[PDB]
Order: C-alpha cells, then sequence, then structure tokens
C-alpha cells in the first residue's frame, strides 16, 4: 500500500504557477512603488527579483534531484543537519506557519469574493470568517476523497488565474494602442535612489515577497511520474513565464493610473477594471477570489504530504503517515491540516504573522542551500543525473544572508519573539522524541488513541 | 508500526456497528457544511450594502488657487504666461486643484470699441504660449480657469454706458475660449452689471451646453445674505465668492451663526467657502488668526478659494511702496528689489519650506487630508453647541473615520465642555479620539485624546480624528 505516483509535468507546472500567483500581483505594486518612487526603477525590480528566484529555484532543483525523498526543505535538512535540527523546522511548519498561510489566503477569497455587494463600504467579518471556513473545509474533503480530483482543480484554477493576468494585459495593451502614453517614455521622475542604505534594497524585499512559492514541487515528490526528469522540467518551464507575466502585469499598470492613483489605492486591480470596464467591472474582484482558491487548495496537498513525511521517522505520531486503501489519500494527515487551520479563525489580527514568515522562509532556504555544499563533498558517490556549477549557490548563499540581516533589523521586536517560539519546540522533542521507553500510563493510551482512530478512519500502515 | 496491519483491521473494522457510524458522521458533516453556509447567507442579507458615491467633478477635490496681477507672481521682466510654466511644480505640491488666472485680454481703458476679449496682451504671452501652458497643466492635472471681467484697469469694472454689447461680447468670448480648450471662467463685480441675475444664467446655460465638466465662477462685494441669496434663485450650479464671511468676526459664535445660516438658507448646496473675491487673508485677519482661518476653510462643505500668497501668510501692510491690490510674492530673499534688507528669512518660499512649523507647513498638509479622505469630500456636515466663543463640528461620510474640528476664536483659555447630546446614532461622539494636527506648537502628535477634559489656548484649533463603530 504505497501512496501512488499520477503527477505529471503538467500537474506539475499548476502546483508552482498557482502558488506563486496568489494576491501578490495585485496588492504589492502599491508597496514597491511607494518604497522605490519611480516606475522606472520598479519595473527592474520586478526583474531583479525574478532572477534571484530563478536562481534559488535552480539550486533547489539540484538538491531535490540528488536527495530524492518526499517532505523536500526537511528531508534535505534532516539528511545534513541531523535530528533535532530537523525537527526545529517541523515543529514550526504545523505550529505556525502552515496553517496561517491557508487561513489568510482563504480570507483574501472571501473578501474579494464579496467585493462587488460591497463597494464604497467593506465587507463584513463574521460574513468572510464563515466563507473562509467553507473555503477550507470544501477542498480538504475534495483532497481526502482522490488525488486525481485534487489535480485537476489545481489544473482548472492554475488556468483560470492565468486567463484573468492575460486579460489585464490585454486591457493594458489596448490603451498603449491609443496613444495614452503619458508615462513610460518621459521616466524616471524621482528614481528615489538613496534614503540612508534603505531605498532599493526595501524594493527588492517587497519584490521577493511577490515572487514566494517555487519550492512547493519538492514538497510533492517522491509521488512525481519519472521524478529525476520532470521535477526539474517543471520549474524551468514556471518560474520565467511567471517573470515575464509578472513584468507585462506591473507595465499595464502604467498605462491606466498615474503615480499618485496607484499610491493611495487599496487594489491596482480594482482600480483597473473600474477604469476600463465601468459596467461588468465586478469580474476582476470574482478572478482574484478565484486566484486565491486555487492556492488553498495547493497548498493542503503539500502540508498534508510534508506532515505525512514526518512521521515517517518518527518525529510526529504514528496515527499520521497511514493511508486509507481504496482512494489511497493521507487522511489522518489532511483532516489534521484542516483542522489546525480552522483552529486560526479565534484570532482578530492574522496578517501579524507575514514577517516571521519571510524571515523563516529566507532562514531555512539558507540553511538548505548550505547543507546541499556541505554534503557535495561530504559525500561525492551519491548519484547526481543534474549537476549544477558552483558560484550560483555561493551568489545566492550570501544573499540569503543579506535578506535575513535586512528581514531581521526591519523589526527586531517580532523577529526576538519569533526566535523564542522556535526555540519553544525543545521540551516537545525531549518528551516525544529523545526519551525512548515512555511508562505504559502513555505506551497503552498512545497506542489505544491510534487504535481508535484506525476503526474511525479505516487506515493501514504503509507498506509496499 | 504503532497500531493494527491490514488484515486485523480488515476483520475487525468491516463489522455492522462500525460503519454506520461513521456513515452517520459523513451525514454530520455534510449537514454542519450546508448549515454554516445557510448561516453567512442568513449574515449577508441582514447587513447594510452600501451608500452611494455622489458622482463629484473636478473642482469638488481640493481648492483653487486666485492669481490676480501676472507681473507680481514671479517679477519684473519675466511676468509673461511662460514664466508661470516653471512655477507649476509649486502648485502641484500645494496640491491646488484649479488656477484662477487674471484677466489677460486687450483692454486701454473706457473705450468699449478697442477693448477685444478674443486677443491677449502682448505683454502677458502669445497664443501658442498659452496653449503650452493648457497642455502642460493639463499633464500636471491642473485645471486653468480664465478670468474675463471686461474692464479690469478702469473704476467700473464693467464699462459704466450701455451693457447689451458688452453682455454680448462676454458670451460670444465663452464659445471661443472653450474651443481653446480652457476649463471655466469667472467673471467679478457682478453688482456693477445691469441685470445681472438675468445674465449669468445665459453664461450658464452656454457653459454647461459645452460639457459638465466646465465651471462659472462669480464674484461680489457684497455682505449682505439676501442679495446673495437672489443671485441664486434660477442659478443652482454657480459658484459665487463673495465678501460674505468676513466683515467682522473677533467673537465665534457669529462665525458660527454665518455659516449654519447659510447652509440652512441654501438647502445644504455646494458653496464656496472665501473670504474675498480678489483680496488676501491678510487684508481683514490679524497675523494671530491666519492659522485658524485656514484650519476652517479646508473643512467646511464647499470649495476653499484662496488667492496667491495666502499659504506664506503675505501681507502687504508690512513693506512701503506696494500696491493695495497687487503685492510681490516673497519667492527668494533677493526678491524685493527696493529697501535691501527689509525683508526676513521667515517672510519667504524657501524660508518656510524646511520649517515644520511655519504656514506654508500647515496649508501642505491640510491641502493633503481634504483631496483625499472620502469624509472631508462629500461628507455631512453637523455643527453643535459648545463654550462661550467655540466653534464645533464633524464631518461623517457613511463609515470612514469621522472628523471632530474644534476652533477657538476667543483670546482667553478655556475649557472644552462638548455637550453633543443631538448628534446622531451613526455619528456620535465617542470617550476617545485621536489627534492629526494642531495649530499652536506644544502638543503631542498622533496620542488618543480625551474629550471631556479637552483644555485650549488661546486661538487654537484642532482635527481630532475617530473611525466608525458603535
Ligand atoms: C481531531 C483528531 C484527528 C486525528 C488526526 C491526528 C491528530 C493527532 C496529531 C497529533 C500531533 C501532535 C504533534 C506534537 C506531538 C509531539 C511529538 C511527539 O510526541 O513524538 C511522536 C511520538 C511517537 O509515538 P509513536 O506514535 O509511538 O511513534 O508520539 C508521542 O510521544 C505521543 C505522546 C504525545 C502526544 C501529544 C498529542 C497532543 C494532542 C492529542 C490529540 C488526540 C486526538 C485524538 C483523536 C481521537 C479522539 C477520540
Ligand atoms: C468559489 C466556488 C464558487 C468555486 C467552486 C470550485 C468548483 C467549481 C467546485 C465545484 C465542484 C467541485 C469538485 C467536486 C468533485 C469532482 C470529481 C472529479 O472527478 C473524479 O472524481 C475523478 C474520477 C476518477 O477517479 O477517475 C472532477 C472534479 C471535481 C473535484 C470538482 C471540481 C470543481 C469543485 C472543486
Ligand atoms: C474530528 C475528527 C476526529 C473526525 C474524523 C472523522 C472523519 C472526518 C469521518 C467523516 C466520515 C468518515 C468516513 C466515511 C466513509 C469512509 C469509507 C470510504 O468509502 C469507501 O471506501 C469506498 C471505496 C471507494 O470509493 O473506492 C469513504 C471515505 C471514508 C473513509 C470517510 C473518511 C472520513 C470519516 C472517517
Ligand atoms: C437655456 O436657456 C433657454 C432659454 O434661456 C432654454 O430654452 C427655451 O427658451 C424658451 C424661451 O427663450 C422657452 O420658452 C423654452 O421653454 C425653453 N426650453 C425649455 C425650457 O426646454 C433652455 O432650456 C436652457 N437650456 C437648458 C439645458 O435648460
Ligand atoms: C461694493 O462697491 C461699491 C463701490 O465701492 C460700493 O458703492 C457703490 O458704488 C456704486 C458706484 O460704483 C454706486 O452706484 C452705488 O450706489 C454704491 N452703493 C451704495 C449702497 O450706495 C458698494 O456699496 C459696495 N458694496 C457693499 C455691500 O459695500
Ligand atoms: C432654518 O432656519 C430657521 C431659522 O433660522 C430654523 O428655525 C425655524 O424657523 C421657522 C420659521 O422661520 C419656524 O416655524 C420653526 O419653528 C423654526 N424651528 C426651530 C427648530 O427653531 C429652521 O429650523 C432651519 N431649518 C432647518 C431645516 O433646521
Ligand atoms: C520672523 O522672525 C522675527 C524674529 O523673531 C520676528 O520678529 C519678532 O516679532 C515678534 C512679534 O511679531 C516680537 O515679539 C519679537 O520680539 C520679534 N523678534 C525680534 C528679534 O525682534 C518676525 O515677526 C517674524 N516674521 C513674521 C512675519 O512674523
Ligand atoms: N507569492 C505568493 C505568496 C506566497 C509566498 C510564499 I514564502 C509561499 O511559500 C507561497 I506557497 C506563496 C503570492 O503571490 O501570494
Amino acid at each position: 500500500v504505497t501512496l501512488q505516483r499520477n503527477i505529471t509535468l503538467l500537474n506539475g507546472v499548476a502546483i508552482i504557477v498557482g502558488t506563486i500567483i496568489g494576491s501578490g500581483i495585485f496588492v504589492t505594486p502599491t508597496g514597491v512603488l511607494k518604497e522605490a518612487g519611480s516606475p522606472g526603477l520598479a519595473l527592474v525590480v520586478w526583474a531583479a527579483c525574478g532572477v534571484f528566484s530563478i536562481v534559488g529555484a535552480l539550486c533547489y532543483a539540484e538538491l531535490g534531484t540528488t536527495i530524492s525523498k518526499s517532505g523536500g526543505d526537511y528531508a534535505y535538512m534532516l539528511e545534513v543537519y541531523g535530528s533535532l535540527p530537523a525537527f526545529l523546522k517541523l515543529w514550526i511548519e504545523l505550529l505556525i506557519i502552515r496553517p496561517s498561510s491557508q487561513y489568510i489566503v482563504a480570507l483574501v477569497f472571501a473578501t474579494y469574493l464579496l467585493k462587488p455587494l460591497f463597494p464604497t463600504c467593506p465587507v463584513p467579518e463574521e460574513a468572510a470568517k464563515l466563507v473562509a471556513c467553507l473555503c477550507v473545509l470544501l477542498l480538504t474533503a475534495v483532497n481526502c476523497y482522490s488525488v486525481k480530483a485534487a489535480t485537476r482543480v489545481q489544473d482548472a484554477f492554475a488556468a483560470a488565474k492565468l486567463l484573468a493576468l492575460a486579460l489585464i494585459i490585454l486591457l493594458g495593451f489596448v490603451q498603449i494602442g491609443k496613444g495614452d502614453v503619458s508615462n513610460l517614455d518621459p521616466n524616471f521622475s524621482f528614481e528615489g535612489t538613496k534614503l540612508d542604505v534603505g531605498n532599493i534594497v526595501l524594493a527588492l524585499y517587497s519584490g521577493l515577497f511577490a515572487y514566494g512559492g517555487w519550492n512547493y514541487l519538492n514538497f510533492v515528490t517522491e509521488e512525481m511520474i519519472n521524478p529525476y526528469r520532470n521535477l526539474p522540467l517543471a520549474i524551468i518551464i514556471s518560474l520565467p513565464i511567471v517573470t515575464l507575466v509578472y513584468v507585462l502585469t506591473n507595465l499595464a499598470y502604467f498605462t491606466t493610473l498615474s503615480t499618485e492613483q496607484m499610491l493611495s489605492s487599496e487594489a491596482v486591480a480594482v482600480d483597473f477594471g473600474n477604469y476600463h470596464l465601468g459596467v461588468m467591472s465586478w469580474i476582476i474582484p470574482v478572478f482574484v477570489g478565484l486566484s486565491c482558491f486555487g492556492s488553498v487548495n495547493g497548498s493542503l496537498f503539500t502540508s498534508s504530504r510534508l506532515f505525512f513525511v514526518g512521521s515517517r521517522e518518527g518525529h510526529l505520531p504514528s496515527i499520521l503517515s497511514m493511508i486509507h486503501p481504496q482512494l489511497l489519500t493521507p487522511v489522518p494527515s489532511l483532516v489534521f491540516t484542516c483542522v489546525m487551520t480552522l483552529l486560526y479563525a479565534f484570532s482578530k489580527d492574522i496578517f501579524s504573522v507575514i514577517n516571521f514568515f519571510s524571515f523563516f522562509n529566507w532562514l531555512c532556504v539558507a540553511l538548505a542551500i548550505i547543507g546541499m555544499i556541505w554534503l557535495r563533498h561530504r559525500k561525492p558517490e551519491l548519484e547526481r543525473p543534474i549537476k549544477v556549477n558552483l558560484a550560483l549557490p555561493v551568489f545566492f548563499i550570501l544573499a540569503c544572508l543579506f535578506l535575513i540581516a535586512v528581514s531581521f533589523w526591519k523589526t527586531p521586536v517580532e523577529c526576538g519573539i519569533g526566535f523564542t517560539i522556535i526555540l519553544s519546540g525543545l521540551p516537545v522533542y525531549f518528551f516525544g522524541v529523545w526519551w525512548k521507553n515512555k511508562p505504559k500510563w502513555l505506551l497503552q493510551g498512545i497506542f489505544s488513541t491510534t487504535v481508535l482512530c484506525q476503526k474511525l478512519m479505516q487506515v493501514v500502515p504503509q507498506e509496499t | 508500526f504503532t497500531g493494527l496491519s491490514k488484515e486485523e483491521l480488515l476483520k475487525v473494522a468491516g463489522s455492522p456497528g462500525w460503519v454506520r457510524t461513521r456513515w452517520a458522521l459523513l451525514l454530520l458533516f455534510w449537514l454542519g457544511w450546508l448549515g454554516m453556509l445557510a448561516g453567512a447567507v442568513v449574515i449577508i442579507v441582514r447587513a447594510p450594502r452600501c451608500r452611494e458615491l455622489p458622482a463629484q467633478k473636478w473642482w469638488h477635490t481640493g481648492a483653487l488657487y486666485r492669481i490676480g496681477d501676472l507681473q507680481a507672481f514671479q517679477g519684473h521682466g519675466a511676468g509673461n504666461l511662460a514664466g508661470l510654466k516653471g512655477r507649476l511644480d509649486y502648485l502641484s505640491s500645494l496640491k491646488v486643484k484649479g488656477l484662477v488666472l487674471g484677466p489677460i485680454h486687450k483692454n486701454q481703458k473706457d473705450d468699449v470699441a478697442q477693448t477685444d476679449l478674443l486677443q491677449i496682451d502682448p505683454n502677458f504671452g502669445s497664443k501658442e504660449d498659452f496653449d503650452s501652458l493648457l497642455q502642460s497643466a493639463k499633464k500636471k492635472s491642473i485645471r486653468v480657469i480664465l478670468d474675463l471681467t471686461p474692464n479690469y484697469r478702469g473704476e467700473n469694472s464693467w464699462f459704466s454706458t450701455q451693457v447689451d454689447t458688452v453682455a454680448t461680447k462676454v458670451k460670444d468670448a465663452l464659445e471661443f475660449w472653450l474651443q481653446a480648450g480652457v476649463d471655466g471662467f469667472q467673471v467679478r463685480d457682478i453688482e456693477n452689471l445691469k441685470d445681472a441675475s438675468s445674465f449669468l444664467a445665459e453664461w450658464q446655460n452656454i457653459t454647461k451646453g459645452f460639457s459638465e465638466d466646465r465651471l462659472l465662477i462669480a464674484g461680489t462685494n457684497s455682505s449682505d445674505l439676501q442679495q446673495i441669496l437672489s443671485l441664486l434663485e434660477s442659478n443652482k450650479d454657480l459658484l459665487l465668492t463673495s465678501s460674505y464671511l468676513s466683515d467682522s468676526g473677533s467673537t465665534g459664535e457669529h462665525t458660527k451663526s454665518l455659516v449654519t445660516q447659510y447652509l440652512n438658507a441654501t438647502g445644504n448646496r455646494w458653496c464656496s467657502w472665501s473670504l474675498s473675491q480678489a483680496r488676501l487673508l491678510t487684508s481683514f485677519l490679524p497675523a494671530q488668526l491666519l492659522r485658524l482661518y485656514q484650519l476652517m476653510l479646508f473643512t467646511l462643505p464647499g470649495t476653499p478659494v484662496f488667492s496667491y500668497g495666502d499659504e506664506i501668510g503675505l501681507d502687504a501692510a508690512a513693506l512701503p511702496g506696494q500696491p493695495m491690490e497687487a503685492p510681490v510674492m516673497l519667492w527668494d530673499e533677493s526678491s524685493f528689489p527696493d529697501i535691501p534688507g527689509a525683508v526676513s528669512a521667515n517672510m519667504t518660499v524657501k524660508g518656510q519650506s524646511e520649517d515644520p512649523g511655519s504656514l506654508l507647513s500647515l496649508f501642505r498638509r491640510l491641502s493633503d487630508q481634504r483631496s483625499k479622505e472620502r469624509s472631508l469630500l462629500h461628507g455631512d456636515f453637523h455643527a453643535f453647541s459648545a463654550g462661550p466663543g467655540l466653534f464645533s463640528y464633524i464631518r461623517h461620510w457613511d463609515q470612514n473615520e469621522r472628523f471632530l474640528v474644534v476652533l477657538n476664536f476667543g483670546d482667553v483659555g478655556l475649557s472644552a465642555g462638548l455637550q453633543a447630546s443631538d448628534l446622531p446614532a451613526s455619528a456620535s461622539l465617542p470617550a476617545k479620539a485621536d489627534l492629526l494636527l494642531s495649530t499652536q506648537p506644544g502638543r503631542e502628535e498622533g496620542s488618543p485624546l480625551e474629550l471631556e477634559r479637552l483644555k485650549l489656548e488661546p486661538h487654537e484649533g484642532l482635527l481630532l480624528r475617530f473611525p466608525y463603530a458603535a
């Protein structure tokens, strides 16, 4: 009873494209322009942040084909840094990081789905939390039913958000043809170059938030069809398409609004549709809702497959990593992902985790490439079908430390708090993992609860 | 590995008693999901959709800027139209929306036969320079309003002989200058016009008959309310600047009555709030009241109109050898040629543009708040009672953050005593409000203040702010 190998190339490109293209391209052009001043400097920041992510994606394709085991960026750390510095990543990713980036995206889906009913005013809070909860609870059942269904959902919604962005490119390339060319020729009216250090690097920071999530195909490897060829091929297909589309859409934003119309807005896509449609202008917040509905489906899959793999080693309880036969899906991992996600609907301020999210993100990507170069000498006998020339990691590995320095020195008061939350996973480790031979008051209880959940969900262990 | 295998589970977990309960769990799940959906829809329809945006025009968003004598705006020699094109980045920093240009046509004197409203004076510029000024301001998003009073050099401004020829040449000038591409007109001193009420309606009918994006401004010297309302009988979409506000005013209980009575007599229409038709604020006010009126004119429900130099506190009664209708603008310290040294460093544009406690530093923040927030733009006005000498009012639109303005026109210190007691349930003031700015230095900015022990200093005005809640 193995899982399967049923993800092709075309189902692999969708997992990356639909997870990168979320709500960043419909919000963050205000922020990068507000911290960059000029349109022409933003239009080159949105390529300088693109090629950086192409470099890091190629290096993760190296690391993925080398260590070809699932739960990537955690299996690549467990092989290198041991048991405890892998439990320290797995403890943060199930408690804070994964069950906040799904609730936030579900909330964005909800508040943009009900946007054509309330314009001059905002949507109600309890009416949007319930739609976010319905968005989570429907997709977890779709994922528990089958895997070939949860791939065809993502295939539809990635193409839906691609058509939605191509609509904006087409509406921009008509206003380019209407000879209203007040920008993009007489440009660089601010140039915003240097306050003391922080004017170009902060635009890079926001643009690098806009490009996130290109390493989720590593979470779903050991489930692809032919992962020795298709894992780098899907990434190489997926990333520069996102780069060119992100450049062309921002170029289409400047031929409609002026700079001050873009800086004081809340959603540049909404003001774009207000200008260029007038009537049938309710299409654009519908498509932003569909674009955030694809990403929750994309993230539940990989979070379930990560907490599956993290229990095969013994870091997590053993009711996780037990497939249900017939409709071979890891049910008690998906149930756990969904419940832990819905637990963050009782927080009244949920957007206050994005800084810790980005800091933890760049720190663990740094740890991974340090481990890759440290292992390339330490075990130079493994089969590497795709081998990368060096100094592509090194230029990436120094710039990751520079980004940790930026994320650390923009708000230290919260990053130290998150460092304490990271350090809070030690007593759980020494109670569950390192303290072998627990007493019979616990070893009967753990086994009986596992048997109870097995008789509830009809699940067998993974033995193939 | 910490439980059953496959075969033992297929033994025990295949019996009735264990399959009926899991189908009951599926029934309970798909019954809870539809219950949540029904609760969401019931919460949605039992809520307040939205209000309505009131379809604003361009002169509703910010303030207009009147430039009377063009030679004195920049200086001698370069007192031409193309010189002003080098000044538009200052005006765009002031965030004005309009520019009421002075009268530029050929007018010799009282000879009606050689006043042509279609020909520009050669001492101002040429037609192509005018069109370049227009298109450059259009790229800067500033609209040009052209004054058209014919005799702008005589004593009687409307040519005190017969009226038919001057009325038919003003009418003819509109349909030419609109095709030139201007965005409105201003006619001054209409109390010197014979049957002006029936003439303004014809010009207003013509001006709206080219687009609905066009304006007409009309100016008198009358402070009479019942004479002003007679101009607005058959005209409703007219902007009428006058001397209705000033006239007096060391007390605030009299200014409150003027504002409330003008709004009640008009039926809460769109008005223009200014102190005069061609004069500066310092012609009617002391220097200790320039900030209190600048806070008041940017928050009242209408369009504020200023002349040039009202942002720097310009004063013609401080440097001798100057006309009283056209003072020189103090750009730099080397501006005024005669009496070399009377001009100071806190008197100029460059001198006040770095000091964060000047007049020009207050005008910029106020024009920043006025043209941006939806409460001051098209909100509702409600003034309420206070102590002896306080003008206190509230702007509130729908659900945007409310504004409470408190002004103390008096000279003695006193309490606030904010007894509201009549303000509606959609805008009743809370126990704590923020503080966006103050007219006098000596407070702290951003702090949530309490509206029971609010004390005020002499000649002080406050712009507290609270958001929508219970
Ligand atoms: C809602 C339930 C859905 C079922 C899905 C699974 C839910 C349980 C997931 C628990 C995840 C907890 C992560 C942290 C655990 C510490 C790590 C560790 O101890 O090493 C593994 C370690 C290895 O044990 P092994 O299972 O022998 O491999 O397991 C333990 O030591 C277990 C002792 C600590 C357990 C703490 C769990 C607290 C939550 C309990 C929830 C009970 C739900 C029961 C559902 C049926 C009720 C009738
Ligand atoms: C924001 C809202 C308005 C959009 C809702 C998204 C989709 C329109 C919904 C409607 C029904 C859902 C799914 C219900 C179950 C099916 C079965 C599935 O077909 C199979 O089961 C495959 C059969 C096999 O195993 O071979 C095809 C897609 C799918 C996931 C549907 C795809 C579209 C879903 C997610
Ligand atoms: C809060 C937590 C503890 C509750 C967890 C309970 C599960 C959410 C329930 C809901 C309904 C249950 C089951 C209802 C029927 C079964 C048998 C299964 O039907 C088949 O095996 C058909 C075979 C096939 O389709 O090929 C469908 C999924 C499953 C495991 C369901 C999985 C989810 C179960 C265990
Ligand atoms: C513009 O004004 C004219 C008159 O000043 C209006 O046109 C008509 O005028 C004659 C007499 O001049 C009246 O008897 C008609 O009844 C008027 N027509 C109407 C009222 O429809 C004209 O209507 C005005 N323009 C607008 C847009 O109202
Ligand atoms: C507006 O200005 C005029 C000129 O100073 C004031 O006086 C009027 O002057 C005209 C001649 O231009 C006379 O025909 C009028 O008879 C004068 N008015 C009166 C009431 O005698 C006029 O008073 C000013 N308006 C106000 C309200 O003071
Ligand atoms: C407009 O102003 C008048 C007086 O300035 C307000 O007072 C009313 O005046 C009428 C006759 O003038 C009286 O019959 C009413 O009894 C007065 N009402 C009050 C409350 O004093 C009038 O209320 C104002 N208009 C509005 C709509 O408030
Ligand atoms: C610019 O600053 C000068 C110097 O402070 C001001 O002159 C002061 O005026 C006040 C009253 O207006 C007097 O109480 C001070 O004694 C004066 N200072 C000196 C050194 O004589 C001047 O008023 C300021 N400019 C303006 C336009 O107010
Ligand atoms: N770039 C995505 C946001 C995002 C960031 C990360 I870091 C991430 O792992 C994922 I998946 C998504 C967007 O456009 O919203």
